[PDB]
């Protein structure tokens, strides 16, 4: 990318594409992942099976930490019984308890950071738009592994590249003098500096 | 010293190199550039002895 | 928007870029040296006998793959290591953002002229490579 039209401000190239100069300063040097377009009706249609898989995947997931969970419970009861038994210190089958007790507290909550990342990965596809980012490469790559074939990311200036040949530049001109129309002016400053 | 990074790319292109040194090459190849059309416009400066 | 970062530092942005990978263990390096031997005798092999067995082709699929994630797999612990390399030679007029670059040139070099299963140490043997390319990086400017 030249130099000039992205660093003096006013960056025109911020301006065109309506994004920070914090963001573009991010996206050109490769820190930074941008969607270049999205299939929207297909992803619209699809919709409903994934969140079938989705609900698949968890309730799976959900299903097998319950019953690692229930069978660690009744191995503990069955040590606590023992202990029971053996007549050991009471102090000492309450450190087992507690230890056992962290232990569950642990496992239970690794699930719950699990199923955290799975509905997040969720909710990032469900509101996918162009001109998006993601910082987090692990979230960028999970998302490619689960839908490449219904949506298309990319970085660098191979990016704005592909951004710029999809501009059509006559709508959002005409939708700029739209909004310059209604009287709304902490958005008409706005919308006439990018006209201009 | 654009020269030298703009080749050094074009021979791990073809060499199969693995993502993340190809980006980094990337990003100085295009930091190399934007030093040569106007030094000083970001960050430190490149200067010489 | 108007905004600015600092941007202060480039070459701590690559090594945060680089930086959660864990090391390796003494003897880590043959167990993926193992894993892409076969998968380049498997393709060599699917690249002279092919259409042989159908669950063949998915198991010549499977260890390539394989070998792919270990090639993928024994590279990133090796950058903390080039860096320290690199900063031994800094001070001299060439930016060590510079240097890391053939640094990591000398390291794929190194890598895939490895051995043939041979007892030996990863971490000496790259360092052998590593020194002498970028020395002779930098010697080039002149």
């Amino acid at each position: 990318t030249h130099i000039w039209y992205f660093k003096g401000v006013p960056s025109r190239l911020g301006y065109l594409l309506d994004l920070a100069p914090k963001d573009l300063e991010k996206i050109i040097y490769f820190a930074a992942y941008v969607i270049t377009s999205v299939d929207e009706e297909m992803r619209h249609n699809e919709l409903s099976t994934l969140e079938a898989e989705m609900a698949v995947e968890r309730k799976a997931v959900e299903d097998q930490r319950d019953g690692e969970l229930e069978a660690r419970a009744q191995k503990l009861e069955a040590d606590l019984a023992e202990l029971e038994a053996e007549g050991a210190k009471a102090d000492a089958r309450r450190k087992v308890r507690d230890g056992g007790e962290r232990e569950m507290r642990q496992i239970r909550d690794r699930a719950q950071r699990e199923l955290d990342r799975l509905e997040d990965i969720w909710s990032t596809f469900t509101k996918l738009a162009p001109k998006q980012l993601i910082v987090d490469e692990n979230l960028y790559r999970e998302l490619v592994d689960r839908y490449g074939e219904y949506f298309t990311g990319a970085m660098g200036a191979e990016s704005i590249q592909k951004l710029i040949e999809n501009f059509d530049i006559d709508a959002e001109a005409e939708s700029l003098r739209d909004v310059i129309r209604n009287g709304k002016g902490q958005k008409k400053l706005r919308a006439l500096k990018r006209l201009k | 010293r654009v020269i030298n990074r703009n080749n050094r790319l074009k021979r791990l292109i073809d060499l199969g190199a693995p993502e993340i040194i190809v980006n980094n090459e990337k990003r100085m190849l295009q930091e190399s550039v934007d030093a040569l059309f106007d030094n000083g416009r970001r960050g430190r400066p490149v200067t010489g002895p | 928007l108007d905004a600015q970062s600092p941007a202060a530092d480039l070459v701590r942005v690559y090594l945060n870029g680089i930086g959660k990978t864990a090391l390796l263990n003494a003897a880590g390096e043959v167990e993926l040296a193992k894993r892409i031997e076969a998968g380049l005798y498997a393709e060599h092999l699917l690249e002279t006998r092919k259409r042989l067995g159908e669950n063949r082709k998915r198991d010549l699929a499977a260890v390539v793959r394989d070998g792919e994630a270990a090639r993928r797999h024994l590279l990133e612990a090796n950058l903390r290591l080039v860096v320290s390399l690199a900063k031994r030679y800094t001070g001299r007029g060439m930016p060590l953002l510079d240097l890391i670059q053939e640094g990591n040139l000398g390291l794929i070099r190194a890598m895939e002229k490895f051995d043939y299963t041979k007892g030996f140490k990863f971490s000496t043997y790259a360092t052998w490579w590593i020194r002498q390319a970028i020395t002779r990086g930098m010697a080039d400017q002149s």
